[PDB]
This record gives structure tokens, C-alpha cells and sequence, in this order.
């Protein structure tokens, strides 16, 4: 994994340490924002015209 | 009109009359539209972005 989506799971996980459901729904969801929702294992280059 | 009196007196009447009339009209309108819309990129900012 990248370096950022390493630094959002970790910052995610030390909030739940901390017992803090609100902040890490906030975090999740910042996520989820950020990076999307499905991550793209396979894109086909190619071109089209119409 | 052509007459003759007593074989000896002629007279001759000849009259014409032309009118040509000649109306013409020429009507044109080219109407041109281009339109050119080009997307080359798109670029966002990284999530770890200070």
C-alpha cells in the first residue's frame, strides 16, 4: 500500500484505541472521500472515436 | 392599316408597341458553426497534501 492510505488506516486504528467511536466514523468516512470506494486492480489502455 | 382610294391614293399606318419587364430576386444565407471541446487531464490533489 501507498504511504497515505497507510497513514489514514493508522491514524483509523490509533482513534479506535483510543475508544472513540465518533472520530473514527469521521476518519472512515474522510477515507472513503480520499481514496473512493472500490480500488481498481485492471484497467484496459486503449482508445475509441466516434 | 393599309387603304387605297380610287387605285390611287394609298396610306399606311403601322404602329407597334413592346414592353419587356424583367424582375429577379436572389436570396442567401450560409449559416456555420464549430464548436471544439478538448479535455487533456485531470488533476487532483493527494490526500496527503499539508
Amino acid at each position: 500500500l501507498s504511504l497515505g492510505f497507510t497513514k489514514a488506516l493508522m491514524d483509523i486504528c490509533d482513534q479506535l484505541e483510543k475508544n472513540q467511536t465518533k472520530m473514527a466514523t469521521y476518519l472512515a468516512e474522510l477515507l472513503i472521500l480520499n481514496y473512493g470506494t472500490h480500488v481498481i486492480t485492471s484497467v484496459d489502455a486503449g482508445a475509441a472515436l466516434v | 392599316t393599309e387603304l387605297a382610294l380610287f387605285s390611287r391614293v394609298n396610306g399606311k399606318f403601322s404602329t407597334e408597341f413592346q414592353r419587356m419587364k424583367t424582375l429577379q430576386v436572389k436570396d442567401q444565407a450560409v449559416t456555420t458553426r464549430v464548436q471544439v471541446r478538448n479535455r487533456i487531464y485531470t488533476v487532483k490533489t493527494t490526500p496527503t497534501s499539508e
